[PDB]
């Protein structure tokens, strides 16, 4: 369906094997397989198309919101309160966005664990891979700000991080 | 309750999949980690004169 | 013969009247912090031909 | 379960309890029903090998040694009928006993139902009432002035009179009520 | 927010300008016509709160507190009127009018914007409850259960009045929102410490806290129905309301403030569901789960994690309205029998097997059975608490089973075995109370489909 | 869309349609357990289907189709596994349900409360089809709690007696106990995985940690009556015999092996949980079947029976052979809850009867009930080519083929032998001999509902392991080569086992009596564990909770302390206070010295 975009949920070409009958006794899953076409499938889809050509009627369009950019905790000064709510806002709604990014990437690895069958920890490295590195980012950015979390608490974790790392490449450069 | 049910989205959950979307489709094509681990970029960061 | 029901009916629209202008004091109280209307960095925008204010 | 319990045992009824214990028991350890026969008539041969001792201090004493062979050779796993207070379907039916004074709450339509049952109820009634009084002077009468001494009760000993304290005896629920 | 506030002060001229006949009935249509519109604040944004004014505002975590304590008061009335047929209509009218000023306050405390308006109804909220307890109560031992109630309640929280206006003075306001924008860590001082204890304790008094909680038994048991359903179900919840709202000033103090609190609880769980396995008193054996579940939500409020936030909204929610559904359940029993003792009306399934049912419903629903929000809040709670420590795991298990275990002991002795032979005055089941129960048990399965409603603002 | 996921569905959701019923006009007529019978039959006609696809193409599917909620990174949504052992089980378990209603339309037939009986039963297959099914832990953990709750609701059946109160809250106890490990479970794979789905859990745990393992085990020992947690399931016998065909039989006790099948690829990659695992299950098939050979009442010899067969299912988990674990579970229920039917037949026909020391010459007075019974224990016994020769026969040949504990193997071997002997004590001593009941002779099996409802499961118990074995693709290397003394191990401990029983049984006939050893007093009362264990505990817990608990620490300590201590320090200031005299004399001098007081103390340094 192109009810979503497949580059953000890859799916492998569906390879599927011919059915090459070798016996002489009829198998009984296509003749109840045919029995389901022609007895549930068919008035199903009778009822869709209904449905659809009710729907057709009447076309109408609901829009995605969109945001602009506004400056973040950075940029504000120490009491101005506009500016302090303004990004804190904005950083809320890019930390909603993350969790749902992680969110795909952990349904990408669900959905390929179960597909590959049985050769699974060879079969999709990649996932694996992808989910690592970005629960990795995800831990970094808002690991351990709690409850009462806030740009600013995030703002001083990043600090501290790029301290530690500054002086790591301080003692790493004197060797 | 059937209130309750068909209230409008003002959380906001469905914004949220699709501007996910839009932003994990933009980075993986453009080979982008699809998250770096610095929410704010460190060239309007201040940090001290130096270690010590 | 409205005396009967009305004395007895009075009470039972006490309650609503009470809402009806609970609503009209929030909008007055809502009428009274309109100093950033249309003047957000992220909602900032410029106006209809026709309307006056983006909200009320 | 229906007889008032004296003060004490007597020698004989504690013999007799034990002798029906020890049988039970037995006929636990014998499945078979000729081996129960056989070691029921040895078990019965014990028993009267001292039934004529006029000496009350040995035959207790005996009695104490009897009780310490029964309590170390019982069978942890005696036979025990089902409605026992032990058995398996002991207080199975006790959910269905329902007390008949329920049957004053029920609905006009619901005794509407069932009209000629619940006149005999009425008249039953009638008859529980019109006896209480000559019951409480009976049993203020027969008693002692000290208070009684035993839970047995007196029967009607006139002609218009029914035993005190029959109605919540005469009116057990029953043992299948469904 | 006053088309909230407006209804519910109309509520008082209705009732005193009712006939002596009509007041029950217009009294709860109106009380359910004004949680109808309460349930228009469940629509909560992602991001920030519903600021309605300067003096009022709404968030995830007031919505669904205002919706308990809107729907709460039909209950009440409706149980209330069964004990109450004897009284004068001056007195009715007086009670009614002691409930609907409760109501207003906790409403209006739910969405004070402010933290002295917030202590000021807060406090408030005492004197309806006490005059409720004192004068409707049943026993001689009110007079007593009310002093406790007031006076632990006053002398844990008048240290938070000293302490807020202290913040007020070295803050320049004591507004949530600038308050939570403006945060600022405590030095490791000794006046920090103390300025922490008088912030916390005016809440962990009114969980109850364990060693705090001795009014609660008391009040709970010797209050009128409706008095020991408005305890059970909203005055518990005030503390952790304050507790959420207030460990924003805290951090970081908080880290190592928190260890006597939390080993407080998480051992006065265990010996109050020990305590519930010998109880002679039904009621105060559902006043003593009340302490052991509010235990967890201080654990979840001290432990600053998400998802134990998250849980203690659900669990407070979800016993509240257990705790209520248990007593109006008790007080059907007590109406029948005239005594508290748990041992003397037995087998009851017999004699009223709808109230079995109802019995059997809240009794899965107390011990927190899959997938109820009760579950829900509880697990997510425990989840939390074996993030901050594992070894954490041993005491929540053994919780579960204590209260699993008592609260199927609470449904076998009363509602199976023989019934007793003399209590012949057990008429069959009135329709009022089996609405009661209805009314009580179908919200919280229907919540169960939209648990996001009652998770608060970290979901 | 093709008919697997709908069918699927459809199997579990036409299940429900009866409860719904249930306050219509069709639950207030004798027609409901009929019309609930048929649902249950339809359902198993229905999922057949899904079997065959799996049969053909090993075909599989996740369904995840509702979005329950989303908790930050975290989804929690409604996912059903459709995998080999959903599909595999859920017609089984259909077709026991379905025998064991028919065996119900005729022994409740007295039963008041026969139309709540069988809504009863639907809800707990209904949970069990819940667990089965699941795919993440919250799901199978309100199966787990359901079933568990069904258990709790069907053993204090007849709630006007004590025992089955005390042994439902028995059960609830010791299920809570393994609760507390399966909770351990979640929240350790929900902080560590991030995910409570299956899936996910797999993907991100190459080398899983000892907690959620232990914590499973903890939870599986609970729930299918291990050693430790184990008298329970012979307490539950209180109910009804078709629960406790149904229930405590061969689907609700086999819910932790399930779960513990569930977890295999975790389970590969440590080694001292499947120790801990195969000496659990080695102890457990040994005691029980250890205490089922004294046993007088054949309901409890039967349940010791299942806890054995639990505890080789157990012992099959532990050596790393999950598979046929599950086959195991497949092939025992069968015979298993046949047997019930049989025992509950017998005892419906000698009027509530439950001791096999007054059943006497059944074999002629019974002869179908004998027929079924036989086959059941030879199928029990892994005769050669019946139901459980295909399973419990493999068992052995894996556990004899396998870097083991020899001590599990040894206890493994005598469990299989005591198999046999008590088999052989139900038959011996129900079926054959002289008359032991009563002398009113109501015995009558001639009723077709009992008749079919054992024969279907008669026809299962000789043909479903051929049939079975024969059409499940292959996930097993074999054992080709193996010694032919130790080819023939299990059959010769059988064989030994009936010889041995048979002898010390036709002792009895003897006119010899001679009091009871020791070994007999400890194998009768259960190892003495019940007397110890539900008096010791139970005691020291109630007595804590009320001296120190109740009493010294909440109503005398705590009361010292806060409000005792200031009432009694402000009673006292008041009288101090509130005692002058009113005499002039005496407080005008208390002035002059407070004037005194004033003027040195806060005069003299400003
Ligand atoms: C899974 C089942 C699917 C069912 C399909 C839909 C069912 C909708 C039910 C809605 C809730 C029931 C209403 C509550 C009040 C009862 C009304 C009443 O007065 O009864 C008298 C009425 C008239 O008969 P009567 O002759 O007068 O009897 C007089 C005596 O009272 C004698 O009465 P009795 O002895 O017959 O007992 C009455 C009955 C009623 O008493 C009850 O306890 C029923 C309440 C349920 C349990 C309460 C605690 C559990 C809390 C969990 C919350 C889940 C919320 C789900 C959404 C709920 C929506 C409202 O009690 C029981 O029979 C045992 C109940 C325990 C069942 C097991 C529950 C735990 C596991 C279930 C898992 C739940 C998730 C399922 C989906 C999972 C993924 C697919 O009888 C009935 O109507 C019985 C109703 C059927 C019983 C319901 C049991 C299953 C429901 C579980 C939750 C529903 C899930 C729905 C989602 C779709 C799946
Ligand atoms: C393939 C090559 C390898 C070959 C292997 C071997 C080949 C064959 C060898 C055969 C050896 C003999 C097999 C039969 C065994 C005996 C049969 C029997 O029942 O005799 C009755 C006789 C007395 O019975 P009674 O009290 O007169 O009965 C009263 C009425 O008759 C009551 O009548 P009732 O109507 O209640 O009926 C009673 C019922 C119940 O009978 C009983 O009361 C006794 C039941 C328990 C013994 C059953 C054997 C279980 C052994 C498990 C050992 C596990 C380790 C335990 C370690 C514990 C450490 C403390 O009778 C039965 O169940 C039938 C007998 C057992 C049937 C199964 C026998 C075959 C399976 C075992 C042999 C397996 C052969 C193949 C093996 C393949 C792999 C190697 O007791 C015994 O002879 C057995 C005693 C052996 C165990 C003693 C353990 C020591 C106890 C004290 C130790 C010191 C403690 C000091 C204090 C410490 C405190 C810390
Ligand atoms: C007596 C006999 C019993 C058995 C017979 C029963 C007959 C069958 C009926 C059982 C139905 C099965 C339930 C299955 C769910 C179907 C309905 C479901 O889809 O709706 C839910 C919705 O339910 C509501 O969300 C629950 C409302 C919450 C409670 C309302 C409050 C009522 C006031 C009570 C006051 C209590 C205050 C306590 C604090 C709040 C799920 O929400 P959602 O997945 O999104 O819907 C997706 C589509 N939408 C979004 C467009 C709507
Ligand atoms: C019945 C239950 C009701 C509820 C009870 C609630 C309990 C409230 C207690 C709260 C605990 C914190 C209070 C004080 C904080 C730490 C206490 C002390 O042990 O810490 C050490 C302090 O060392 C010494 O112990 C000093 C404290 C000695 C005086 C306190 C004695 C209290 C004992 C009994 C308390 C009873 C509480 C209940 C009153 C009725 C740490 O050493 P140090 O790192 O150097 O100092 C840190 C503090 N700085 C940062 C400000 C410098
Ligand atoms: C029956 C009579 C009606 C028959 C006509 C309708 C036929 C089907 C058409 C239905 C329309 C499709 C539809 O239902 O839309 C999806 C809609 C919800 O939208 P979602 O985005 O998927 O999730 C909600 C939150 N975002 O689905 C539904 O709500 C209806 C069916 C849902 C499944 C049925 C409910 C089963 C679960 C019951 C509760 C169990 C407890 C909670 C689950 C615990 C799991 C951890
Ligand atoms: C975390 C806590 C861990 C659990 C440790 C012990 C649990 C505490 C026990 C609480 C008991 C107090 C209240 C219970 C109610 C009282 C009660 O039920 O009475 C006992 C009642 C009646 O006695 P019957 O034997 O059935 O008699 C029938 C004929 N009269 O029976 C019972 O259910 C008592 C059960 C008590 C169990 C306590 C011991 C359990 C310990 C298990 C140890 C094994 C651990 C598992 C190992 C797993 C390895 C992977
Ligand atoms: C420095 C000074 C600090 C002062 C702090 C005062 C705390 C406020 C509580 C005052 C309670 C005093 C109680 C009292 O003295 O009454 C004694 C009274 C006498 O009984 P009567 O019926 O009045 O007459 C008997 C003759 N027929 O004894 C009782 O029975 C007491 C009954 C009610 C007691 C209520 C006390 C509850 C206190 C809870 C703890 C909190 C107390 C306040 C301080 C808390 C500590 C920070
Ligand atoms: C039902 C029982 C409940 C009783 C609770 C009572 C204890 C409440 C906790 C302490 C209450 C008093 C704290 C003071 C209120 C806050 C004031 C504040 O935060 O400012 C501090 C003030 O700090 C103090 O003055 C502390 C005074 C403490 C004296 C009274 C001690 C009372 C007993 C303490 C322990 C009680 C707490 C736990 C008890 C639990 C119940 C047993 C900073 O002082 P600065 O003027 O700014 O100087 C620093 C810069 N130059």
């Amino acid at each position: 369906p192109d009810s979503w975009d497949k580059d953000v949920y890859p799916e492998p070409p569906r390879r599927t094997p011919a059915p090459a009958p070798q016996t002489s006794l009829p198998n009984p899953v296509t003749y109840l397989t045919k029995i389901f076409d022609l007895l549930v499938d068919r008035p199903v889809t009778l009822a869709r198309e209904f449905i659809e050509q009710q729907h057709a009627k009447n076309r109408y369009y609901y829009y995605h919101r969109e945001f602009r950019r506004v400056p973040d905790i950075t940029e504000c000064e120490e009491k101005d309160i506009l500016c302090m709510f303004e990004a804190e806002m904005q950083w809320r709604r890019d930390y909603k966005v993350d969790q749902e990014i992680v969110n795909i990437i952990q349904e990408r690895l669900k959905a390929c664990q179960q597909r590959e069958g049985e050769s699974y920890r060879q079969n999709c490295a990649k996932e694996l891979e992808q989910f690592t590195q970005v629960s990795k980012a995800f831990q970094d950015r808002y690991s351990d700000l709690g409850a009462h979390y806030s740009a600013r608490k995030c703002l001083a974790k990043q600090k501290q991080r790029m301290l530690a790392e500054r002086k790591a490449a301080k003692e790493a450069a004197a060797a | 309750s059937t209130f309750v049910a068909y209230l409008p989205d003002y959380r906001m959950q469905e914004w949220a999949r699709r501007e996910a979307e839009r932003l994990v489709k933009y980075r993986e094509a453009n080979g982008l980690p699809l998250m770096e681990s610095n929410c704010f970029d460190p060239n309007k960061i201040q940090l001290p004169e130096d270690e010590d | 013969n409205v005396l009967q029901i009305v004395r007895d009916h009075w009470v039972h629209i006490l309650v609503p009247v009470g809402f009806v202008f609970g609503c009209y004091l929030d909008r007055r109280s809502d009428e009274k912090l309109t100093a950033f209307r249309n003047k957000s960095l992220l909602f900032k925008r410029e106006l209809r031909p026709n309307e006056e204010v983006t909200w009320k | 379960a229906f007889s008032a319990p004296a003060a004490y045992l007597t020698h004989q009824q504690k013999v007799l309890r034990l002798y029906k214990r020890a049988l039970r028991h037995l006929e636990s350890w014998c499945v078979h029903r000729d081996k129960y026969r056989y070691f029921a008539c040895l078990m019965r041969a014990r028993f009267d090998e001292h039934k004529n001792e006029k000496d009350m201090v040995k035959a207790t004493q005996l009695l104490r040694q009897a009780e310490e062979e029964f309590w170390y050779g019982q069978h942890p796993q005696p036979y025990i009928f089902p409605e026992s207070p032990g058995g398996t379907s002991y207080e199975r039916y006790e959910c269905y006993k329902v007390p008949e004074w329920c049957l004053d709450d029920w609905h006009p339509s619901e005794k509407a139902m069932y009209p000629d049952y619940f006149a005999k109820r009425e008249q039953w009634k009638r008859l529980r009432r019109e006896s209480w009084e000559r019951e409480v002077k009976q049993l203020q009468e027969e008693t002692p002035p000290g208070g009684p001494r035993t839970e047995a009760l007196p029967p009607a000993r006139k002609e218009g009179d029914l035993p005190p304290l029959w109605w919540h005896i005469v009116t057990r629920p029953r043992e299948r009520p469904m | 927010m006053l088309k909230i506030i407006i209804p519910t002060t109309m509520l008082l001229p209705m009732t005193w300008m009712s006939k002596h006949n009509m007041i029950w009935i217009n009294a709860t249509v109106h009380s359910l016509l004004i949680s109808l519109i309460s349930l228009s604040l469940l629509n909560q944004l992602g991001e920030n709160s519903l600021n309605f004014s300067l003096t009022f505002f709404s968030d995830s975590l007031s919505a669904p507190l205002l919706v308990l304590t809107t729907w709460l008061l039909p209950l009440m009335l409706m149980a209330s009127q069964s004990h109450l047929s004897k009284e004068t209509t001056t007195r009715k009218k007086l009670y009614i009018t002691m409930l609907i000023l409760l109501q207003l306050f906790l409403i209006m405390t739910f969405t004070a914007t402010e933290l002295i308006l917030f202590y000021i109804l807060f406090e408030a909220t005492l004197v309806p409850t006490l005059i409720i307890i004192t004068r409707w109560g049943n026993q001689t031992e009110r007079l007593n259960a009310g002093l406790y109630f007031l006076f632990y309640t006053l002398a844990g929280s008048l240290p938070l009045l000293v302490a807020l206006v202290y913040i007020q003075n070295t803050t320049g306001s004591l507004n949530f929102l600038i308050i939570h924008y403006w945060s600022h860590p405590l030095s490791n001082s000794w006046s920090n410490i103390f300025m922490w204890l008088a912030c916390i304790m005016a809440f962990m008094v009114k969980m109850p806290l364990y060693g705090l909680h001795l009014w609660l038994p008391k009040a709970h048991v010797e209050a009128p129905i409706a008095g020991s359903m408005v305890l059970a179900a909203v005055l518990l919840k005030l503390g952790g309301y304050g507790m959420m709202r207030i460990t924003t000033i805290l951090n970081p103090l908080t880290n190592y403030m928190a260890y006597p609190f939390l080993m407080l609880s998480m051992w006065g769980m265990i010996m109050t569901s020990s305590i519930c396995l010998r109880q002679t008193d039904l009621k105060s054996l559902i006043a003593y789960s009340s302490v052991s579940h509010m235990a967890l939500v201080i654990v979840a409020i001290m432990i600053q994690t998400p998802w134990s936030f998250m849980g203690a909204t659900a669990l407070m929610i979800a016993h509240g309205l257990t705790s209520s559904m248990l007593f109006c359940l008790a007080n059907t029993n007590y109406e029948r029998v005239h005594s508290r003792t748990m041992i003397l009306a037995r087998g009851l399934q017999t004699l009223l097997p709808l109230m079995a049912t109802w019995w059997l419903v809240a009794s899965l629903t107390n011990l927190a059975l899959p997938p109820s929000i009760n579950l829900i809040g509880e697990l997510f709670i425990i989840t939390a608490s074996f993030s901050w420590s594992n070894i954490t795991i041993i005491l929540m298990g053994m919780n579960m089973m204590i209260t699993a275990l008592y609260s199927l002991y609470m449904l076998i002795t009363t509602q199976r075995g023989k019934y007793t032979h003399h209590i012949n005055n057990i008429k069959p089941s009135f329709t009022r109370e089996n609405a009661l129960m209805a009314l009580h048990i179908l919200p919280l399965l229907l919540l169960t489909l939209n648990p996001k409603m009652i998770l608060g603002p970290l979901y | 869309m093709n008919p697997f996921a709908s069918l699927t569905l459809t199997t579990l959701t036409i299940l429900t349609i009866p409860i719904m019923m249930s306050n219509s006009n069709i639950y207030k007529t004798n027609l409901y357990p009929n019309y609930v019978k048929t649902t249950v039959s339809y359902a198993f006609t229905l999922s057949l289907v899904p079997l065959l696809m799996f049969m053909h193409t090993g075909q599989e599917m996740i369904i995840s189709n509702w979005h329950w909620m989303t908790l930050q990174t975290v989804e929690l949504s409604l996912s059903f596994k459709m995998d080999y052992f959903s599909v595999m089980f859920i017609p089984v378990a259909l077709f026991v349900t379905w025998s064991i209603m028919e065996f119900s339309m005729w022994y409740m037939h007295s039963d008041p409360f026969i139309n709540r009986f069988f809504k009863y039963l639907l809800l707990f297959l209904i949970t069990m089809m819940i667990l089965v099914t699941a795919n993440n832990l919250f799901q199978l953990f309100i199966g787990w709690e359901g079933v568990g709750i069904m258990s709790f609701l069907l053993i204090g059946w007849w709630h006007g007696r004590t025992d089955a109160n005390t042994a439902a809250l028995q059960a609830i106890l010791y299920n809570r106990i393994g609760d507390i490990g399966f909770v351990l479970s979640m929240a350790w794979f929900l902080t560590h995985s991030n995910a409570w789905d299956l899936q996910q859990i797999f993907m991100l745990n190459n080398e899983c940690p000892n907690m959620p393992l232990i914590g499973l085990l903890l939870a599986a020992a609970g729930k299918s009556a291990q050693f430790g947690l184990h008298p329970w399931l012979p307490s539950a016998m209180e109910g009804p015999t078709p629960v406790s065909a149904l229930l405590h039989s061969s689907t609700m006790v086999v819910a932790g092996v399930f779960l513990l099948i569930r977890f295999y690829p975790l389970m590969e990659t440590n080694k001292l949980v499947q120790t801990m695992t195969l000496c659990l299950g080695a102890i457990t098939t040994l005691f029980t079947a250890l205490c089922a050979i004294t046993q007088n009442d054949i309901k409890k010899i039967v349940a010791f029976s299942t806890s054995s067969q639990l505890g080789l299912m157990m012992v099959t988990i532990g050596i790393n052979q999950p598979h046929l674990a599950f086959l195991h579970i497949c092939m025992h229920a069968f015979f298993k809850a046949m047997l019930f039917m049989c025992s509950g037949s017998i005892i419906h026909s000698l009027n509530d009867e439950q001791d096999i020391r007054k059943m006497g010459g059944l074999y002629k007075a019974m002869p179908f009930t004998t027929t079924a019974l036989i086959i059941g224990s030879l199928a029990l016994t892994g005769m050669p080519y019946l139901t459980g020769f295909y399973s419990k026969d493999l068992i052995i040949e894996a556990v004899n083929m396998s870097y083991t504990n020899a001590w599990a193997l040894l206890m493994t071997l005598i469990a299989t032998s005591l198999t046999a002997a008590y088999s052989t004590r139900i038959i011996f001593f129900a079926f054959l001999g002289k008359p032991r009941f009563p002398p009113l002779v109501l015995i009558n099996e001639n009723n077709p509902l009992l008749i079919n409802s054992i024969k279907r499961l008669l026809i299962g118990s000789i043909f479903a392991g051929f049939i079975i074995s024969n059409n499940i693709p292959p996930m097993t290397v074999p054992n080709t080569t193996m010694p032919l003394y130790m080819k023939m191990t299990a059959l010769i401990v059988t064989i030994m086992g009936f010889m041995l029983a048979l002898e010390l049984n036709n002792t009895t006939y003897y006119l010899k009596f001679k009091y009871p050893s020791q070994t007999y007093k400890f194998s009768n009362m259960l190892g003495y564990y019940p007397s110890i264990m539900h008096r010791l505990p139970t005691y020291h817990n109630l007595s804590m909770s009320q001296k120190s608990a109740s009493s010294l620490l909440d109503l005398i300590w705590l009361e010292t302390i806060l409000p005792k201590t200031t009432s009694f320090i402000q009673m006292k200031m008041s009288i101090m206070v509130s005692n002058q005299k009113g005499l002039i004399k005496l407080y005008f001098l208390s002035f002059l010295i407070t004037i005194m007081i004033s003027m040195t103390l806060f005069n003299y340094h400003e």
